């Protein structure tokens, strides 16, 4: 199948230098736009940087400009990200995510394994509460409060959801807040309005427990919600 | 002075400028958006038509303003520029004609190896080169009676570079092509003889309109420059003849191509 | 006992002649002046093109050309979703799956090629190479995601199974080159063309032709089913479109005009079955009324001849494309 | 021999036809087209708004 | 104007650029189509080069010109329907040898068409030694009317070449000919010369000046 193996991280003193390499296999990497996403060791998600499939368009996060650079080489099937002047805040584990963009596309479909790294306006969405006790066999509802309406003139609703297994790499549930991703049971079903977004899960089971996230794609830069975690009390 | 006839003069000059701009925009529109016409060959014609548009829309107004009032109503600026633009555009036109004829000859002779290199890259490079060389030729020296420069060193070099080399190159190339075509074409003979006479006629008219239009003025300009100065009043007519040729040239190339003429017919009606 | 055949033929001739008795519903208002304009200019191709098809989304259309490239356009924004490089350059047909997951094409290679769209690797590739025919292919259609129906130049039409990869059945009896096979909306019957001015309906399960219609003078080149699934119209090199009904078993409306002297390359109905579109081997796309029998609709351009044209499932727009490598969307 | 043996058997299947009358067939056709004429936009042009093509 | 269809559109532009590059690379070669009639014809030519029931394409290489040669030999179907696609092809190849001379009228039929006209024809007479050894003997016949010529040998060959020709009813057609004995390698060279000649003629016809 598709495998993303990355290992370029390590404990680096503040102000040092390091490089990150995410190796791609099992698919045509040369025709995909590639993403960098990091997660704090305690909680939180954020977007690091994105590189186009043709590498003709580059972006970076607010606190990344002037410190980190990105580059990919197609024949080597690997992405190069350089960590320069790393700070004490940079201690977090990362993720390299693939994407593709055309009509009826599903970006951020497959996620990598991640690397361990240690040291020494724009629309924002909030999720509350972050913990709800649930029982198997009972439907649950999830909502993500957004700031600005995401309904573009194209009739679309640029929003995506995700689910992180406890201790495992996160994966996608609903794309464009209305459709179903591949390999996903039909029980899940996204919903919501232009500004208010609701997630519906019917017949919840003991293997779907985890942490949910909401993410928008209407305008760069990206951002991530607080997240909600479930339990099997 | 032509106190009263200036109305007729300006009317005929405006007619000339509108006709030439009409023909040039028509040929540009025709060469665009036409699958059969799509070929690297036509880029030289496109550049020639563009230079013909710019010369007509720039030089003709100011030259018209001159010699109808007898006074340089503008300031010292920007007459220098004006002269530089006027020589640059004339040389552009001439050397684009040179380049298109040279490319055809290159295509007709040694066909097996040549068809290989006709890539928009090379042809765009040639267009850049011709624009540069024209600009280099036009670069020096960069009541008021701001008239054409007459520097002895500049006049002769500019004259030869603008006229003599392209003319001899056209003569040599087209004589060679006519000889080859006659040799190859040594009961439908009606036929072969008619085709022979027709292509002889078209080559003759193409090589003849250019020379009959440009030879008089450059001949007179070469005269009175370093040699004996015997000018007359018809210098103005000789001057205009160049703009007449600029107006003329686009058609003499568009008429003798069946698919090009069909595209013209479609676009007109 | 061959004379019994030609006596039976006279029997059925008298039968059809008696079962019918132009002068009906002629009082209805004419369609009037109908004019279409170009809205998009799909200018990606390089060489002549032959066939195109509309997806079930009425969004993506695929066309084939001599250069050997299939293009999935975005009719709304004139983009290029995919560009498939072919194995055999020469192609005369293409087809779009109802599920939108597969696309198929074939030509002089005498083999139908089926492609895949949705995959983990995100790149298109072949799926099966159907090789049962010994003549040039004419057109392909998808009964469903698992069965394909095709018509070759061997005077034979065969139904296949992509997963099996073998001819599950074969239809024959036209005694001439069969072209332009079009499935019916019911997806249980279809009618195919022939080189001898004959059309035959076929059964997708039983395996033998049900009816055989005649009456034309020369070769036919196009056929398509009516939206009701109870009729069809056929185009031919005789510059004539003739409408046949299986219930009537006789021609209904012979569309003709003295001025036109040309052939026919493709036809297609409208959403409501009132506009009868067609593509002539000329510099236009003649449009005819359903049953009012008047040469009403005329479309200008483009420069070269016209090969194919196809109406969307919803009727928002129509598409065209021919040997000049340009595709126009008329609304 | 084989061609006649096949054609004779084939022709009776086509002979076994009703046939439905052309008058009522045409009536059904006109009724259907008139009934469905309210949907396709080529007859009556739709407003420029809600048109996917500008 | 929106985030992601911006990426979709740049993908579209990259696809268009790749397509144009592939097209400009592919249209660089030359294409000759040969449709030998009858039997004992094109087999020798195709053998002279140095998954069935379909057209076979042969690729050649000579003086930096690789040739794409198509022979519709296995096509048992009618010519009018599939014959047309070859329209934009530089030169045709015609092979005949040596009664059953319906190929004579077939040549006229292929040379006269509503399209396809403005194309030169390179016809081959691949069986010459067989004809010669047949003509030393007196068949004779000749099963033609008013031949009224010498029996052997170049005279009869020239009369045959005058026949099977002269049916060109259009100008600007350059019909070629050759004397192939099924044992010579000169066929590639003469084909190359014919191709070069028709390219020059074409180019001259293009402004043209013809
Ligand atoms: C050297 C040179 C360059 C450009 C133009 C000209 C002539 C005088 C002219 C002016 N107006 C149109 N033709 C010359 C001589």
């Amino acid at each position: 199948d598709v495998q993303l193996v990355e290992s370029g991280g390590g404990l680096v003193q503040p102000g040092g230098s390091r490089k990150l390499s995410c190796s791609a296999s099992g698919f045509a990497f040369s025709s995909f736009g590639m993403h960098w996403v990091r997660q704090a060791p305690e909680k939180g998600l954020e977007w690091v940087a994105y590189i186009s499939s043709g590498s003709g368009t580059i972006y970076y996060a607010d606190t990344v400009k002037g410190r980190f650079t990105i580059s990919r080489d197609d024949p080597k099937n690997t992405l190069f990200l350089q960590m320069t002047s790393l700070r004490s805040e940079d201690t977090a584990m990362y993720y390299c995510v693939r994407s593709i963009y055309y009509y009826g596309s599903s970006p951020f479909d497959f996620w990598g394994q991640g690397t361990t790294l240690t040291v020494s306006s724009d629309i924002v969405m909030t999720q509350a509460t972050s913990s709800v006790p649930v029982t198997p066999g009972e439907s649950v509802s999830i909502s993500c409060r957004s700031s600005k309406s995401l309904l573009h003139s194209n009739g679309n609703t640029y929003l995506y959801w995700f689910l992180q297994r406890p201790g495992q790499s996160p994966q996608l549930l609903i794309y464009r807040m209305s459709n179903l991703a591949s390999g996903v049971p039909d029980r899940f079903s996204g919903s919501g309005s232009g500004t208010a977004f609701t997630l519906t899960i019917s017949r919840l089971e003991a293997e779907d427990v985890g942490v949910y996230y909401c993410m928008q794609h209407l305008e760069y830069p990206l951002t991530f919600g607080a997240g909600t975690k479930l339990e099997l009390k | 002075y032509s106190l009263q006839v200036t109305l007729t003069l300006v009317c005929l000059a405006g007619l000339l400028m509108l006709l030439t701009v009409f023909g040039n925009v028509l040929v540009i529109i025709a060469v665009f958006t036409s699958r059969a016409l799509k070929a690297p060959q036509n880029l030289f014609l496109v550049s020639l038509a563009s230079a013909d548009i710019l010369v007509a829309t720039l030089v003709i107004p100011f030259s018209l303003a001159n010699e109808v009032m007898g006074y340089w109503y503008f300031g010292k600026a920007w007459c220098e520029i004006y002269l530089a633009l006027d020589v640059l555009f004339c040389t552009s036109s001439i050397v684009h004609l040179c380049a298109i004829s040279l490319d055809r000859y290159w295509s007709i002779t040694q066909a097996i190896e040549y068809n290989l290199k006709r890539t928009p890259r090379r042809i765009k490079a040639i267009i850049i080169t011709v624009w540069v060389i024209s600009a280099v030729i036009s670069f020096p020296p960069l009541e008021p009676r701001c008239e054409i420069n007459d520097q002895k060193w500049y006049v002769i070099s500019s004259c030869i570079g603008s006229f003599f080399a392209p003319c001899l190159i056209m003569i040599l190339v087209y004589v060679r092509i006519y000889q080859i075509a006659k040799r190859r074409t040594r009961s439908r003979w009606r036929g072969r003889q008619n085709r022979e006479k027709r292509f002889t006629f078209v080559l003759a008219v193409v090589i003849g309109v250019f020379v009959v239009c440009w030879f008089p003025f450059f001949f007179t300009y070469t005269l009175t420059a370093v040699g004996c100065s015997v000018p007359r009043t018809l210098f103005k007519f000789f001057f205009w003849f160049g703009y007449c040729n600029s107006s003329l040239n686009p058609v003499i190339y568009t008429i003798f191509n069946h698919d090009f003429r069909r595209a013209f017919k479609k676009i007109l009606c | 006992l061959r004379q019994e055949a030609e006596q039976l033929k006279n029997q059925i001739r008298d039968a059809r002649k008696a079962c019918a008795d132009s002068q009906i519903t002629n009082n209805i208002d004419p369609v009037g002046r109908i004019q279409m304009r170009t809205r998009r200019t799909l200018r990606g191709h390089l060489a002549k093109i032959y066939a195109m098809h509309w997806g079930t989304d009425s969004r993506l259309l695929v066309s084939a050309s001599q250069d050997g490239k299939l293009i999935i356009w975005d009719s709304y924004t004139t983009n290029k979703v995919h560009a498939i490089p072919l194995r055999s350059s020469w192609v005369m047909t293409c087809a779009y799956a109802p599920s939108g997951n597969y696309v198929a094409c074939g030509g002089l290679d005498n083999i139908c090629s089926i492609y895949n769209l949705k995959t983990r690797e995100g790149n298109v590739r072949v799926s099966r190479e159907l090789a049962g025919h010994t003549g040039y292919l004419s057109c392909c259609r998808f009964l469903d995601d698992n069965q394909i129906v095709t018509s070759s130049g061997d005077t034979t039409c065969a139904l296949w199974d992509i997963e099996t990869g073998q001819q599950t059945t074969t239809f024959t009896g036209h005694t001439g080159d069969v072209m332009s096979l079009s499935l019916a909306p019911d997806t249980r019957l279809f009618v195919s063309g022939a080189c001898d001015a004959s059309a035959k309906l076929w059964d997708v399960r039983e395996g033998m032709c049900r009816q055989t219609f005649t009456g034309h003078e020369s070769d036919i080149n196009a056929i398509c089913f009516f939206p009701n699934g109870n009729a069809f119209a056929t185009g031919s090199d005789d510059a004539t479109c003739r409408l046949f009904d299986l219930r009537a078993d006789q021609e209904l409306m012979t569309y003709s005009h003295d001025n036109i002297i040309c052939g026919i390359t493709s036809v297609s109905f409208s959403k409501s079955g009132r506009l009868l579109l067609a593509g002539y081997d000329d510099f236009n796309c003649n449009v005819w009324d359903a049953l009012k029998a008047d040469r009403a609709g005329v479309l200008a351009g483009h420069d070269n001849r016209v090969s194919c044209l196809g109406v969307t499932d919803d009727g928002m727009a129509v598409a065209t494309g021919s040997w000049d490598s340009f595709l126009k969307i008329w609304n | 021999i084989a061609q006649a043996r096949k054609l004779v058997e084939q022709l009776k299947m086509e002979a076994n036809i009703d046939r439905i009358k052309v008058s009522k067939a045409a009536a059904d056709l006109m009724a259907y087209c008139e009934a469905h004429a309210k949907e396709d936009p080529l007859l009556t042009p739709v407003p420029a708004s809600e048109n996917p093509f500008r | 104007l929106s985030a992601e269809e911006r990426a979709a559109l740049e993908r579209s532009k990259a696809i268009e650029k790749n397509l144009k590059e592939d097209g400009i690379s592919a249209a660089k070669d030359v294409k000759l189509l040969l449709l030998g009639a009858g039997e004992s014809g094109k087999s020798t030519i195709v053998k002279q080069m140095k998954k069935t029931t379909g057209i076979v394409e042969t690729h050649f290489t000579f003086k930096n010109l690789h040739f794409r040669l198509f022979d519709v030999g296995g096509q048992r179907s009618e010519r009018k329907k599939w014959i047309h696609c070859f329209e934009d092809v530089t030169a045709i190849i015609f092979c005949v040898a040596l009664r059953m001379h319906e190929s004579l009228m077939l040549f006229d039929s292929i040379c006269n068409n509503k399209f396809f006209i403005d194309t030169s024809i390179i016809l081959f007479l691949n069986k010459k030694d067989l004809f010669g050894e047949k003509i030393k003997k007196s068949p004779l016949t000749i099963c033609f009317p008013e031949y009224t010529g010498p029996n052997t040998y170049e005279d009869a060959a020239a009369y045959i070449q005058a026949q099977f020709e002269s049916k060109n009813r259009s100008p600007n057609k350059e019909i070629y000919c050759h004397m192939t004995c099924a044992t010579d390698t000169n066929n590639i060279q003469v084909v190359f010369d014919a191709v070069t000649d028709i390219i020059i003629a074409n180019n001259l016809r293009g402004c043209g000046l013809y």
